[PDB]
RNA sequence: UCUCGCCCGAAGCGUUUACUUUGAAAAAAUUAGAGUGUUCAAAGCAGGCCCGAGCCGCCUGGAUACCGCAGCUAGGAAUAAUGGAAUAGGACCGCGGUUCUAUUUUGUUGGUUUUCGGAACUGAGGCCAUGAUUAAGAGGGACGGCCGGGGGCAUUCGUAUUG
RNA sequence: UACCUGGUUGAUCCUGCCAGUAGCAUAUGCUUGUCUCAAAGAUUAAGCCAUGCAUGUCUAAGUACGCACGGCCGGUACAGUGAAACUGCGAAUGGCUCAUUAAAUCAGUUAUGGUUCCUUUGGUCGACUUGGAUAACUGUGGUAAUUCUAGAGCUAAUACAUGCCGACGGGCGCUGACCCCCUUCGCGGGGGGGAUGCGUGCAUUUAUCAGAUCAAAACCAACCCGGGCUUUGGUGACUCUAGAUAACCUCGGGCCGAUCGCACGCCCCCCGUGGCGGCGACGACCCAUUCGAACGUCUGCCCUAUCAACUUUCGAUGGUAGUCGCCGUGCCUACCAUGGUGACCACGGGUGACGGGGAAUCAGGGUUCGAUUCCGGAGAGGGAGCCUGAGAAACGGCUACCACAUC
RNA sequence: CGGAUCCGUAACUUCGGGAUAAGGAUUGGCUCUAAGGGCUGGCAGCCGACUUAGAACUGGUGCGGACCAGGGGAAUCCGA
RNA sequence: CCUGGGCAGGGCGAAGCCAGAGGAAACUCUGGUGGAGGUCCGUAGCGGUCCUGACGUGCAAAUCGGUCGUCCGACCUGGG
């Protein structure tokens, strides 16, 4: 019986409006679903007009888009930090439209190896992971093309994203509503937004 | 109320249906079709009230499912199927090809045309868009959505349509010097050459039109139907040019008898 | 600068400019929208600094419907001001008029500086921004007196 | 203004109303009102004709007027208030310097520069008949010869009453 | 019909009210021959209801082994009428009343680019038939009875599900074995082809890229021809529509016929055991129109100051993000600012106040009603919550409370 | 009832009061968060006190846990 | 009369002072600050309302236990 109506409100001045409706059907209100970080669990909601709404009660997998290089892979959701609207929902770990998700940087490493060779995040050992790092041997002139992609374009993912990849986590902003479409779809924080949310999380951990 | 309306009152009926006060309580409400309720004419009104074919409406309801009356090629099973301006009504046995043109009084005037012109039909473009795989779609005011129309069609045009094939032909642009016919408002049924359009940024523009023997009027873009091409109407219109002279000239006509 | 949690309307920030290494100007990636209607976009929306979701030149606020005019009365409300529309009312019985006015809150975009009290401002209808704000500041016309003179201190 | 195809169209466009005259504007019923012998009329939108049934037929009506106030468009400039130039930070014309952006062309692609179209700022002079309607038997203020039991403070005189 | 008359005084003139005058609409007294129309439980009691009805529906075209009737009728399932039940649509319309409601509903005018939309009308719709279950039916029961129902057997489809062939494989993105030419001792450099493998179409959810008004050269490095060539649409406007890029496509799972009827002919051919299949009822992913809803924008409402400041901890005003909702919204949440309205009557009260088109009243200007047949709103004793469904907080739908009230 | 915190407080009146009027909610433990300061250099860096507010978790509704400690209201007579 | 000694903490918040707001003026309103009083709860101190409690040949020829009134003063008290 949740009513999002405006006829029970006050006027421009603040005069109490006289009630005469009975909270009709075309002004529905459904209770909130705090989207946890458990397994994938989505229920259905009937919509006025015969449509279907996918209510995500808790989610595990997610979809996130890298910003600059225009790539997108699947990503397991790890942790919820800095809601920036309600800090209680950080501890509640509720997925909303504008929130920050820790991307596991492992599904981006295969694409970064396959297109942007001589990768990073390999613990400065240079002995481990016989991945096919140097097995394919880069026979034809696509080796020179990858040299253009690696040195002429120069592939700079400099010190902020460097330290994030060397810590094995990535800071992502959600760009979709989890309670509406059932998808925790988002993008990767880059540059000015990256240093801004990094400063906010660093201040939250410091003071 | 709740949901859509379903009845219609004779008192709340529109004026251009020629309904009575003593006959019945409920008016024939037309079904959902290509035309709105204010610019339509039911088949039960067309066959019962106007042409005097059946006295009751039950006879019309019987014959429309006895599969005689067809609109634009296909047979209508509904007794209250809505029609509109510039439609072809033919029933299958004699020469009866009624064109729904507008009278000078604003009423649906019958016009028995020959078969060679009854094969063809004009229609006004409502809007134009693009869709799946980048193809052009055209929406007609007669609820006709056609793909790959032409690239040289402005939104406010009148294109000839073939009822046998569903193909458009012989478009004409909205230009000064075209013969148009006003379909809506207080000056409907007015046939005149387009004289001057005036644009306004407030989502509505005005058009001043002129016609023969020194007369001029003005209307809005949502009520204009182009009918001609340089003082040459593609469809022959009954009772002269459809000109409203004067109520006193109508009295002089009735005295001349 | 910014003093909120996030301000980024539509434009993607990084053009991956790190190819030689340089700071450069960062005010070039700015969204620029023309409202049409024969009204000129001010240069504050061109070379400004602000980020406004409800600006008609920056946000997705479409301008439609009616165009009215009023006079600016107050400033104390944040990023939106209150206008006054003085008008007369024809009365059939007594056969003369009377003064009536209805104050409305209107969204003042931060690009319009020199918004001093007493100037004739133009407003336009938009989508409902908030509970009382429905119009949008569209053109500031009057200088609200003589700006040439100056006072002591 | 001829950039848009010696004139026109288009576009710069109103400083913003009040007031007026057209035009669209809406929904019928109702009101005024056209026509019609419902036996007149209240009504209603009907009916009128030719034909000895044999023309497997015609013609016409179901209009118009009003619809305050509110909103839109096109003229009018009389009355009623508002904008200009006073510490000039005034309007035009063509020249100095600083700075930015987009696309036409060097047969095509990549790099540098100029002219060009425009925006912003600064410096110097000319061009304006270079800029203030005169002062209401309106009002405010100043002057100076008065005016009056106007008001406040202090002082003096007068007879009478009582003791 | 632009209309007065009598009444204060011994008499006259004046202000002044009272009373006669005429409609209008409620009741009532008396009387009443014809005929055409015609309002009618509004005023008090939106108080209570016995009884009887007001919502059902089948086509040649979804499902016929009904025990009912008959076709001639022999047998290779099935033809005809067909009660009843499974299925779909409608019962969110109509009718009734005006109890609440004072910029609230409404009325004039504008728009959803900020939404949904049954049903019709158009575009789109690129394995010789698969599995459980069940109603009607038959037996079998319960209590005093309801539109009460479980238990045993079986049966059907447009019930609910599972799920296939075609169709050549085109083109593109990324890897990619291999291969051609020139130069160089080689290394290397430059230009041009290319077998495998992974992704494809429309919608859903992201992020990114390129996208229209305008005309002259001067230098350096690469290449086509005989000094010289390359481009989606609309609005007043877009974060509009449409392309391309990488991936998700959600088990409560978007679509890409595991339908039915008609009249029936023809052909390649080795039998047809295969095609040539024409018309017509169902929505099916989406896009428009049509019917309708919704919050919106400007203007307009009776009386009252013995109603002068009102709103703000249970948002009052605004901003920043988020939740919910179909969408824009203090509709809700966290933080921040202290705002917003008013003597041009704010706020609070009363209305024997539903708002209008209209009705009565005959100079003009006005005054009083409008519950009532047409539009819109509200409600089904009060008031709250909800299933189904596109559309309801429905009441001739359901659940709980109060007041009634039946067996 | 009794302490403390946050709302709200009538009749009357000498306008000071009545008033801790009356009447409601919370009170424990353990974690955090925010705010309130000092001293040095031409905004940055070092050093400490007990207060307030908000939030989460949890204990058998238990929290002034002992002790500390106003029952209240309507009136009449008399004396300020 | 002279001469000395003493009176824990809290509540109410007077004059004066500061800042802000309304108004044309007269003037009004709001938040602090201040610490006033034969002022309120209350300890020590001083008296003794009630239980007519305990004793009542008692501890005492007038005392004790609760419940008390007042406690910055018209306050209590030593010595001369
Ligand atoms: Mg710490
Ligand atoms: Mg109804
Ligand atoms: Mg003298
Ligand atoms: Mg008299
Ligand atoms: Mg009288
Ligand atoms: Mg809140
Ligand atoms: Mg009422
Ligand atoms: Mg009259
Ligand atoms: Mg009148
Ligand atoms: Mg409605
Ligand atoms: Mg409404
Ligand atoms: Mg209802
Ligand atoms: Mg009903
Ligand atoms: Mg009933
Ligand atoms: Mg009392
Ligand atoms: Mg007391
Ligand atoms: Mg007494
Ligand atoms: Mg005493
Ligand atoms: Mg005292
Ligand atoms: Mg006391
Ligand atoms: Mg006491
Ligand atoms: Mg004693
Ligand atoms: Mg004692
Ligand atoms: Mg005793
Ligand atoms: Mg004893
Ligand atoms: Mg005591
Ligand atoms: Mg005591
Ligand atoms: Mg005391």
């Amino acid at each position: 019986g949740i009513s999002r109506d405006n006829w029970h409100k006050r006027r421009k001045t603040g005069g109490k409006r006289k009630p005469y409706h009975k909270k009709r059907k075309y002004e529905l209100g459904r209770p909130a679903a705090n989207t946890k970080i458990g397994p994938r669990r989505i229920h259905t909601v009937r919509v006025r007009g015969g449509n279907k709404k996918y209510r995500a009660l808790r989610l595990d997998v997610g979809n996130f888009s890298w910003g600059s290089e225009c790539c997108t892979r699947k990503t397991r959701i790890i942790d919820v930090v800095y809601n920036a609207s309600n800090n209680e929902l950080v501890r509640t770990k509720t997925l909303v439209k504008n929130c920050i998700v820790l991307i596991d940087s492992t599904p981006y490493r295969q694409w970064y190896e396959s297109h942007y060779a001589l990768p990073l995040g390999r613990k400065k050992g240079a002995k481990l992971t016989p991945e096919e790092e140097e097995i394919l041997n880069k026979k034809r002139s696509k080796k020179i093309q990858k040299k253009y992609d690696e040195r002429k374009k120069n592939a700079k993912i400099s010190s902020l994203l460097e330290e994030q990849f060397q810590q094995g986590k990535l800071l992502a902003c959600i760009a979709s509503r989890p309670g509406q479409c059932g998808r925790a779809d988002g993008y990767v924080l880059e540059g000015k937004e990256l240093e801004f949310y990094l400063r906010k999380i660093k201040a939250r951990k410091g003071k | 109320a709740r949901g859509p309306k379903k009845h219609l009152k004779r008192v709340a009926a529109p004026k251009h249906w020629m309904l009575d006060k003593l006959t019945g309580v409920f008016a024939p409400r037309p079904s959902t079709g290509p035309h709105k309720l204010r610019e339509c004419l039911p088949l039960i009104v067309f066959l019962r009230n106007r042409l005097k074919y059946a006295l009751t409406g039950d006879e019309v309801k019987k014959i429309c499912m006895q599969r005689f009356i067809k609109i634009d090629g296909k047979v209508r099973v509904d007794v209250t199927y809505p029609a509109g301006f510039m439609d072809v009504i033919s029933i299958e046995k004699t020469g009866e090809h009624f064109r729904l043109v507008y009278d000078t009084k604003g009423r649906f005037a019958v016009h028995r045309i020959t078969v060679e012109e009854a094969k063809y039909k004009l229609c006004k473009v409502r809007k134009i868009t693009v869709g799946v795989k980048g193809i052009p779609h055209l929406v007609t005011h007669d609820a006709r959505t056609i793909r790959y129309p032409d690239p040289v069609i402005k939104v406010n045009d009148t294109v000839q349509i073939d009822l046998g094939t569903g193909k458009i032909i012989n478009f004409i642009k909205f230009d000064t010097g075209n013969l148009c016919m006003v379909i809506g408002g207080a000056n409907l049924g007015r046939v005149g050459v387009i004289t001057n359009r005036e644009r306004h940024p407030g989502s509505f523009d005005v058009v001043h039109v002129k016609d023969a023997n020194g007369n001029s009027f003005a209307t809005r873009l949502s009520n204009i139907f182009v009918i001609g091409n340089g003082n040459k109407p593609w469809i022959s219109l009954p009772r002269g040019k459809g000109i409203r002279l004067t109520v006193a000239e109508e009295r002089d006509k009735r005295l001349a008898t | 600068t910014e003093r909120a949690y996030q301000k980024q309307p539509t434009i993607f920030q990084n053009k991956k400019r790190v190819l030689l290494g340089e700071t450069g100007k960062e005010k070039l990636p700015r969204y620029y929208k023309n409202i049409g209607l024969g009204f000129k976009t001010p240069k504050e929306a061109i070379e400004g600094t602000y980020i406004d979701k409800k600006c008609p030149f920056t946000g997705n606020v479409s301008i439609r419907g009616r165009i009215l005019s009023g006079v600016v009365t107050k400033m104390k409300m944040q990023r939106t001001i209150v206008i006054r529309r003085d008008y007369l009312h024809y009365i059939r019985k007594y056969n003369r008029f009377e003064k009536r006015h209805k104050n409305m809150s209107v969204h003042l975009s931060p690009c319009f500086r020199d918004v001093q009290i007493g100037d004739i401002v133009t407003v336009g209808e938009c989508r409902p921004l908030s509970k009382t704000v429905r119009f949008n500041v569209l053109k500031v016309t009057k200088a609200a007196g003589t700006k040439k003179q100056f006072q002591k201190f």
